[PDB]
């Protein structure tokens, strides 16, 4: 009973690793980080 | 001598330490003006202001 409610906590937990959700970056993020990447990257970024 | 220059100059002599007062207090606030100006508008906020930005162009510049 008590080992079977932890199997049921290791589920419950492992589910809510599976439900993470990390936030994506977002515009100027990308912006400034592309326009500071690599120099063929920031010329084309500030092309762009 | 004539008692209406006499008048006159009295007249004069009061309306002239009025100016003078005048005179005495837009001395101070000329003086805290200038104080508010060059110690402030441009001795503070624009060196600092012009720093962050001159800094910032230059940046970006060599990063072109």
């Amino acid at each position: 009973e008590s080992l079977d409610r932890c199997i049921d906590d290791i589920n419950r937990a492992v589910d809510s690793m599976s439900t993470l959700y990390f936030k994506p970056p977002g515009i100027f993020h990308n912006a400034i980080l592309q326009g500071a990447s690599n120099k063929a990257s920031i010329r084309k970024d500030i092309t762009r | 001598m004539n008692a209406n220059k006499q008048r006159q100059y009295n007249q004069l002599a009061h309306e002239l330490r009025e100016l003078q007062t005048n005179l005495q207090e837009t001395t101070k606030q000329l003086d805290i003006m200038s104080k508010q100006c060059n110690e402030n508008l441009v001795g503070q906020l624009g060196k600092v202001h012009g720093s962050w930005l001159i800094g910032s162009y230059i940046y970006y510049m060599e990063q072109m």
